[PDB]
């Protein structure tokens, strides 16, 4: 789905996979079926293993939208957790379904 | 309570909220098209133009185009002239 | 939330990938070092979700988003629903 | 009367002058939308005169929303500069404006019924299908929605002094049916 | 005067409740959800003082001890059989691509073999497939799935894995499994409950075992009254009292180690002229 | 026969089965009559007398209606029953002082009232008009 | 529940006698037996919230829209229920403040017209205390009626109307 | 096409019925219905009279078990309050279940907005609408002589 | 329309297949005299065929 | 100004405290019907003379009235009314379904606090309360302890005084969010219990129309209105135009407020009661005349009590959460059975869990 292989642990598993590859302990094959693994996995952890609502105010600065991708760029935003407020200054939305 | 008002039939509805989702019949690159009508030449030797449709996932007149340009139909005494992948 | 979430794929990515390093030929040694090596590197702000609805006003945009990872100010959060408001 | 209908709406069309690769445009503008699944045409938006284009494969671009015949104008040229920069032999032919929506109040309730009574050959009023009366004016090509609150929306024409003058034509015709 | 009666009488059918001004007082009439929390709501936090809605505690439906079962089932059957359902298209996708025959076949047979796990995993018992009460199932995901969201994680967890586990003898208590368990415990000291569930012998929990004492114990309560204690008792009532209203229930927790109903049979026959 | 043959005739007959592949089955159980009704101009239905019939040159006709249950199968392991109650299916000719026919159980003041004429034995139909026998 | 029924009735055979005197409404109390609506046993709490009811209902009688025989006979029917009361702490009459310069208005009326008994009734009332002086009755959370055409067209204006003419 | 002649038949013999009594028995979804009537009246070169409450009530009332009295006390209230102006620009299907809703629970068989929308085709919450329209003068529309059970003065 | 056609005629099977159909079952009924009324009613045919 | 129904009948629109109080002690002004003191031949000639000036009769004529218009228990009623007649059979229905016949425990609760302070004269006298003080009738909707006290709403009403500063309501609301002990517990349960929340966290606040009363009269007190302030600030959410103030340099007196509307009071970092001024009225004889006690209970719900959950016979001090013996997970414990099960014979946790003091809502509230 190559969404989430951007992520903080998409990435990190990436860079354990080459670090395994580059060290011949394992063939690229495998890897990508890891990785294929892995995307499912994700998908079905953030879907089943995670309840929890946010709610974001900003100002849309661009959008997009191609091949079935969103990608928004908002500025001044406050995302809401449960209790807790999260402001950032700038912040890129890439959603796909 | 027959034939009672609806503002639109439940069955007319869902057909067309299926139409619409499933959406438009992408023309691939003819490269990709070509590939993919020979790939399926070696499951069997001779294909229906519709059921063949359903396979490649083509426009009809796109398809055929691209079947006459290689492809050619043969008159078969059985059922009816069906198209033969086979170029020769 | 966030680490017992990752933890939880990392397992899940662990468990069901042993039997593919049993498989062709990979000592499950290589598959704990995998394990520990992801928990040891796991240690621009963007949000990589899906989106349920992208409704929009005249200028007014509403997102209903679905499963996301937000990577807001060095900090990873999850959110399984998320309802944003914008101006475009 | 007094009273002249404001425009609402001017939809305008270009020639841009070479064809396009909507997914390079879609891919790399500022604000477009590209749903070949939903439409076949790159929707680009911009805030400056408030503008929607749909730019199409072929090259011919459609800017609707703007205000004015001279926001349109801007706006269209706008696009143009855009796909131009995106690296497309991009000029700007046949800038036409192929429709201008405006709207007015009387400020008077209308009797709908009786209008559609004395004027059946132009008006056709079905409350169970639209809630206003659809007067299809004749002398120039215009469609006015009339309705019970007063409210006169005039669409249909490609000049300014074509909407002017079928509502200069209607305001009789509603005042004689003032409610 | 008879036009503003109307007027009242149309913003009386225009009028409209005390729900939407709980516990969030304020809320966004966009999004609905309140500000956020004060410095002093985070510190209290921080100290972990539990919020009311965290002691909110609710009772296990029978419905629910049956979902929780079937949904245990469901999640071990899943855990165990996506490892061979990953090897199975593994192999199917080296199949796909071997450019070789004799390995295809030999992988056609690896891929019979796999096919025939997934057939005992699938074939497994409901006993073997529920598991020894200390091993771990997605229960985050039981909570949101199968569970709409109205039990927590670990509530499900230590309910299933402390209480409704098969493991657990759920069987009314014997006179001799409730006289062992007296000696045992008299014995063993009454301190080390996990130890006398394991010597009890029969499979128990540490929390049933102490409940059965308990509710079979002698000490427990103080079953004879002190001057001291009938002092206690009076200071207590005359300031608890609000007129002919005195909350026993309240009361007690003042008295140690006694029951509502020995202060009412106190204050009444024995602490009033009357 | 509007009792017992009609009723068993429905039922007899075999459930309609169709297939695409999603399975469609239509099963016919229940049949209901209601009174001779005539419909006007504007659709609104009334009891139809049989002088009015007579006079008026219409059929003496009962609606028939008929419970049918429909289910159908996707091959999804979901199975959706769903039953339309009372589905018109026609109008059955009445014959005049029968158990269906509005004149039934009235007494000869009340059949009076109607410009009938009690000595008048019944037995027969109004089909346009035209008092029909049907000869054994 | 069925209190209001009573109160209806006891005002409509009051109103049947055409009378404002008090003598009148002492003898249809005890022909009524009225104040045994109280009598009955009941414990503290549901007899106040009953007299709570009852004095609320009778006041909402005396205020306008209603006529002024009506009127009359709600202040004597405040009177006889507030003075036969079971409850220790006497229950009082809620008094709303929009109502109180319509009620003195009112009393002035009385006076006015030489319905001593009546004004006097009041008066008692008012020294007793017997009035929670309050912003608006019914604490808050969350027939026979008079006429605009009378107060409007009587038997004098269109006299006076007439003459002028 | 059929679907579209068959209204304009109906509307033309004065008997109309609504596009949602059309659409209810046609294979074709009413904004079809409706895009080919316009298209027809357009071609055909003729014209249809319009639709007023008192169409509709003949039958409303009759699918509904009302007596021939309530039939005509509701004809009577929506004929009023469309002289009176009290539903502007409300379209007369809307005014007639509203008009039968007020008529039906002020007489002897009450019906509720459900039934009165499952006849009429108007969602419950139009009758809602153009009641409260007409809710306020329920009285002067009403017939003078006019008898019931329930208080025309006491009404939802 | 099938089972009023048999009637309105007097021929049995559908309208089609007249040619097979049994005519005469369905008659007006005789209105002459109530004797003729009541012995129409109580009429048996036998088919040749 | 003139309280009037703002809504038809569940909300008056926005008046004055202090000038409603000041109409009305006006109308009543020298009027002898603001007494406070206690009801009380040769006094008839004097009532009979009040009577001839106060309605312009004669001394014979006030007589008469006098004599005509006086007053005109026994379980026993025949000869019924209809209400009369619904309580008999009431009465009588009753007596055969019941056995006991005596009024139940949340009957007397209900009575005897509304009772509790009627006619209670002040000791001192000196704290006295003025003819004309305006009590009003607050009520505190209780935070949603239980589940479903989300459905319906369980309050305690309180008769507030009127000129009685605000921090005098806010030092009398007794929530159990006051008494709560910080920390975790489970290592050790004998530590020295840290100051209840009551000591630690002394801000709090009301929300009165648009103006959020802080008290800021401790240091340790911060506010906690500022964080609604600036996050109606931001993008715009409704609300608009916040204001503030100090709670105690205001009294309800000052105060200008709806009836019957909900306002907030938030204390103890998020705890929100819901506050009501139901009614306002002014200060009777018949009621209590003190101060000392006056920001007095009314009405209070008689919670349900949590018990130990492995013997149901004392109430829970104890919640552990984790708790590697407990089924449930908030498990709550009485000190018995709590030491019992978690501790091997020195205070060494068995197990893990994590072991908080627990305050039991429905005994100190
Ligand atoms: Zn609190
Ligand atoms: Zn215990």
């Amino acid at each position: 789905y190559q969404l989430y292989r951007n992520t903080t642990l998409g990435n990190s598993l990436q860079e354990s996979l080459d670090e395994l590859i580059q060290s011949q302990q394992i063939t690229p094959q495998l890897a990508l079926q890891v990785l294929l693994q892995f995307d499912k996995a994700i998908n079905a952890a953030l879907a089943q293993r995670v309840r929890n609502r946010v709610n974001f105010r900003g100002s849309l600065n661009t959008y997009r939208f191609c091949d079935n991708v969103w990608t928004f760029v908002l500025n001044d935003v406050e995302f809401r957790e449960v209790t807790e407020l999260i402001k950032v200054d700038k912040v890129k939305i890439v959603a796909c379904d | 309570t027959n034939y009672k008002p609806v503002a639109n039939h439940q069955y007319n509805i869902e057909y067309e909220r299926k139409k619409k989702e499933d959406g438009k019949r992408a023309r691939a690159d003819k490269q990709h098209v070509l590939d993919m009508l020979f790939s399926a030449f070696e499951k069997h030797q001779y294909y229906n133009l519709k059921d063949l449709v359903d396979i490649t996932k083509q426009p009809v007149v796109y398809l055929k185009e691209i079947l006459k340009e290689i492809g050619v139909q043969n008159v078969k005494g059985i059922h009816k002239n069906t198209w033969e992948l086979k170029p020769e | 939330t966030v680490p017992k979430l990752y933890r939880s794929v990392i397992e899940d990515v662990i468990n069901d990938v042993r039997d593919i390093f049993l498989d062709d030929g990979v000592d499950e040694q290589v598959l704990m070092e995998l394990k520990t090596l992801w928990e040891n590197k796991l240690m621009e702000n963007v949000v990589v979700c899906q989106y349920d609805k992208i409704h929009r006003s005249k200028n007014k945009w509403k997102f209903h988003l679905k499963d996301g990872i937000m990577n807001l100010n060095g900090r990873d959060y999850i959110f399984s629903k998320a309802i944003g408001d914008a101006e475009w | 009367s007094g009273i002249v209908p404001q425009l609402q709406n001017i939809v305008s069309t270009v020639n841009l002058g070479c064809k396009l690769d909507l997914k390079t445009i879609a891919l790399r503008a500022r604000n477009a939308e590209y749903n070949p699944k939903r439409f076949a045409a790159v929707i680009m938006r911009i805030r400056e005169p408030r503008t929607t284009a749909l730019i199409f494969s072929s090259g011919k671009m459609v800017c609707t929303g703007a205000k004015s015949e001279e926001q349109s104008r801007l706006a269209a040229r706008k696009y143009a500069r855009v796909v131009q920069k995106l690296g497309f032999p991009a000029k700007f032919l046949d800038f036409k404006i192929q429709n201008m929506v405006g709207s007015c109040d009387v400020k008077f309730p209308i009797r709908l019924e009786g209008l559609v009574l004395t004027h059946q050959q132009f008006s056709s009023y079905e409350p169970e299908l639209f809630p206003g009366l659809i007067y299809r004016m004749i002398k120039p090509r215009i469609v006015l929605l009339i309705f019970v609150s007063g409210k006169v929306v005039l669409t249909g024409a490609k000049v300014r002094a074509e909407i002017y003058e079928a509502f200069e034509n209607i305001y009789p015709i509603l005042k004689g049916f003032r409610k | 005067q008879n036009r503003e009666q109307q007027e009242e009488l149309m913003r009386d059918l225009a009028g409209s409740y005390m729900g939407h001004f709980m516990k969030p007082y304020f809320k966004d009439k966009v999004t609905g959800v309140g500000p956020p929390a004060n410095e002093d709501t985070r510190e209290k936090a921080a100290q972990g003082i539990k919020a009311f809605e965290e002691l909110l505690v609710t009772k296990w439906k029978n419905w629910e001890k049956a979902l929780l079962r079937k949904s245990v089932v469901s999640d071990r059957l899943q855990r165990l059989l996506q490892p061979k359902l990953l090897k199975l298209e593994y192999l199917h996708q080296k199949q796909s691509k071997v450019s070789s025959e004799l390995e295809r076949q030999a992988l056609e047979k690896q891929g019979r073999e796999a096919e025939k796990e997934i057939q005992d995993i699938n074939q497994l018992p409901e006993e073997a497939l529920l598991g020894n009460r200390l091993d771990s199932h997605d229960w985050e995901k039981i909570s949101n799935i199968n569970f709409e969201g109205s039990r927590s994680a670990e509530e499900i967890r230590k309910f299933w894995q402390n209480s409704e586990h098969p493991s657990i003898n759920k069987q009314e208590w014997s006179r001799e499994e409730e006289e062992r368990l007296q000696a045992i415990a008299a014995a063993h000291g009454h301190l080390e409950w996990q130890k006398i569930a394991e010597e009890l012998g029969t499979s128990r929990s540490a929390f049933q075992c102490l409940q059965k004492f308990q509710q079979h114990n002698k000490a427990l309560k103080r079953k004879e009254w002190t001057e001291e204690e009938d002092r206690m008792l009076t200071q207590l009532v005359q300031e608890m009292r609000v007129g002919s209203h005195i909350p026993y229930r309240r009361i007690v927790y003042y008295m140690e180690g006694r029951d509502s109903m020995q202060l009412i049979y106190r204050w009444t026959k024995s602490l009033d002229p009357g | 026969f509007i009792q017992m043959s009609v009723q068993r005739i429905v039922e007899d007959a075999p459930p309609i089965d169709l297939q695409a592949p999603p399975r469609y089955l239509l099963k016919f159980e229940q049949i209901y009559l209601s009174k001779p009704t005539h419909w006007e101009r504007d659709g609104a239905p009334s009891p139809m007398m049989p002088n009015e019939a007579r006079l008026r040159n219409l059929t003496y006709s009962a609606p028939l209606y008929v419970d049918i249950t429909k289910t159908v199968i996707k091959e999804g392991e979901e199975q959706l029953q769903t039953q339309h109650q009372k589905t018109f299916i026609g109008k059955i000719p009445i014959m005049l002082r029968s158990t269906y026919c509005l004149l039934n159980g009235l007494t000869d003041r009340d059949l009076c009232e109607l410009n009938e004429c009690p000595l008048d034995p019944g037995g027969y139909f109004i089909i346009n008009g035209s008092e029909k026998v049907l000869i054994a | 529940p069925g209190l209001q029924t009573d109160c209806e009735a006891l005002l409509s055979r009051f109103q049947e006698t055409d009378s404002v005197r008090f003598e009148d409404f002492t003898e249809l109390w005890r022909n009524m037996k009225f104040g045994t609506i109280f009598c009955g046993r009941m414990r503290n709490l549901e007899k106040n919230m009953f007299t709570k009811e009852a004095l609320a209902l009778a006041w909402r009688y005396f205020l306008p829209p209603y006529t002024f025989q009506i009127r009359v006979g709600a202040l004597y029917l405040l009177y006889g229920l507030y003075n036969t009361q079971l409850c220790q702490p006497k229950q009082k009459i809620r008094v709303a403040l929009k109502d109180w310069d319509e009620v003195l208005k009112f009393q002035q009326d009385l006076v006015n017209a030489q319905h001593f008994d009546a004004a006097y009734i009041f008066r008692k009332l008012r020294l007793d205390r017997a009035f929670h002086f309050t912003a608006m009755p019914k604490l808050l959370s969350y027939k026979d009626p008079s006429d605009r055409v009378m107060k409007l067209i009587t038997s004098d204006v269109l006299e006076e109307m007439l003459n002028v003419h | 096409i059929a679907s579209a002649c068959l209204y304009i038949a109906c509307r033309q013999e004065g008997v109309p019925r609504t596009f949602k009594e059309i659409c209810a028995v046609s294979r074709i979804s009413k904004k079809e219905i409706g895009r080919c009537f316009k298209l027809i009246l357009k071609a055909l070169e003729t014209s249809v009279d319009l639709i007023t409450t008192g169409d509709f009530m003949s039958r409303f009332c009759s699918n509904l078990c009302l007596p021939k009295q309530v039939q005509m006390a509701a004809t009577h209230i929506a004929r009023k309050a469309v002289e009176l102006d009290l539903v502007p620009g409300r379209s007369p299907i809307s005014v007639a279940a509203a008009a039968i809703y007020m008529a039906s629970q002020a007489s002897a068989e009450k019906r509720t907005q459900k039934e009165i929308g499952d006849i009429a085709g108007v969602a419950d919450v139009t009758i809602r609408q153009s009641y409260r329209l007409i809710y306020p003068r329920a009285p002067d529309l009403f017939p003078t002589d006019f008898k019931f059970d329930t208080p025309v003065d006491k009404l939802p | 329309d099938g089972l009023k056609y048999s009637l309105a005629t007097g021929n049995w099977g559908d309208q089609k297949k007249a040619h097979q159909a049994r005519a005469g079952v369905s008659q007006v009924l005789n209105r002459l005299t109530f004797a003729s009324t009541l012995s129409h009613l109580r009429r048996l045919n036998s088919p040749i065929g | 100004n003139f309280p009037e129904y703002e809504l038809p009948e569940l909300n008056t629109r926005a008046f004055h405290v202090g000038a409603f109080g000041e109409l009305w002690r006006g109308r009543l002004r020298g009027a002898g019907d603001l007494s406070l003191r206690e009801p009380p031949a040769a006094d008839s000639d004097r009532e009979d003379a009040a009577v001839a000036r106060d309605l312009d009769c004669s001394l014979e004529a006030a007589a008469e009235l006098r004599a005509v218009c006086g007053l005109d228990e026994v379980i026993p009623e025949n000869t019924d009314l209809v209400t009369l007649g619904v309580r008999k059979r009431f009465l009588e229905h009753r007596e055969e379904t019941i056995t006991i016949d005596r009024a139940c425990r949340q009957e007397t609760f209900v009575y005897e606090m509304e009772s509790h302070a009627i006619g209670k004269k002040p000791e001192n006298s000196a704290d006295m309360i003025e003819e004309g003080e305006l009590i009003l009738s607050v009520n505190i909707l209780y935070p949603v302890i239980f589940h479903k006290h989300k459905e319906h709403k369980p309050y305690q009403t309180m008769l507030v005084l009127g000129s009685q500063k605000l921090t005098q309501l806010r030092d009398s609301i007794r929530c159990v969010s006051d008494l709560q002990i910080g920390g975790e517990f489970s290592n050790t349960p004998d530590q020295a219990p840290e100051h209840i929340s009551k000591d630690l966290y002394k801000s709090a606040f009301f929300y009165f129309e648009g103006t959020f009363y802080n008290d800021k009269r401790y240091p340790e007190c911060r506010d906690l209105s500022r964080t609604i302030i600036e996050w109606s600030e931001s993008h715009d959410r409704g609300y608009g135009k916040f204001q503030t103030a100090r709670m105690e340099d205001f009294t309800f007196n000052d105060l200008c407020i709806k009836l019957g509307f909900p306002y907030l009071y938030c204390h103890q970092g998020d705890c929100e009661h819901v506050i009501v001024i139901t009614d306002i009225r002014l200060v009777h004889h018949d009621d209590c005349l003190d101060r000392t006690l006056y920001p007095l209970l009314i009405k209070k719900h008689w919670l349900w009590t949590r018990k130990c959950f492995v013997c149901k016979m004392y109430t829970a001090r104890w919640v552990t959460n984790n708790d590697s013996f407990a089924p449930e997970d908030p498990c709550f414990f009485c000190d018995v059975c709590f030491r019992m099960l978690h501790y091997d014979s020195e205070g060494n946790k068995l197990g893990e869990f994590l072991a908080y003091p627990y305050v039991d809502p429905g005994t100190f509230n």
